[PDB]
């Protein structure tokens, strides 16, 4: 007579986690011209 | 009465960096055992 007894249960949560970080550098140059007539 | 015409050119450049890291909560590591 053979039986099976369970002692404890363990749960493995199939989950995916990500982490991102970044840096940015920029530089803009503008040379405007205007010819006003009145 | 006034009338003007505006002309301009805009120039710019960019540069960026990134770093990431991903993990699985179900299988986070693998174990190896040296036995005799």
């Amino acid at each position: 007579i053979v039986g099976v007894g369970m002692e404890k249960l363990i749960i493995s949560t199939n989950e995916h986690a990500s982490t991102d970080q970044g840096k940015t550098v920029s530089r803009a140059t503008t040379n405007s011209k205007t010819e006003s007539n009145t | 009465h006034t009338t003007d015409n505006s002309t301009a050119v805009q120039d710019s450049n960019g540069e960026s960096w990134n770093t990431g890291l991903s993990i699985n909560k179900g299988e986070s590591a693998y174990i190896n055992a040296n036995v005799r």
